[PDB]
């Protein structure tokens, strides 16, 4: 979770 | 507590209503400013939101879009070497 980058 | 990703993102689930009171650049991919702009939230426009993020000097939340994409937008400062929020940039219900 949290996301990419 | 918070989660933390293979990015270093530290995240967890909270569900609430967000109000900007100012408009917003939204991010696609993830919690950073040099993210892709998935488009603007105006002021006074309202998202709901599932997942929280300390990342990028922000505190960002995320919610799924109408075309079932994830969308990241920053909605105070954190100040990370003292794990300070800055002033809200709209209000949460």
């Amino acid at each position: 979770g949290g996301g990419g980058g | 507590g918070w989660k933390t990703n293979k990015y270093g993102t530290l995240y967890k689930s909270e569900s609430a209503s967000f109000t900007p009171n100012t408009d917003i650049i939204t991010r696609t991919t993830g919690p950073f400013r040099s993210m892709p702009q998935s488009g603007v939230l105006k002021a006074g426009q309202t998202i709901h939101y599932d997942e929280v993020m300390k990342q990028d000097g922000h505190v960002w939340v995320g919610y799924t879009g109408n075309s079932g994409q994830r969308i990241y937008l920053p909605v105070r400062t954190w100040n990370k070497s003292t794990n300070t929020l800055g002033v809200l940039w709209g209000t949460i219900k």
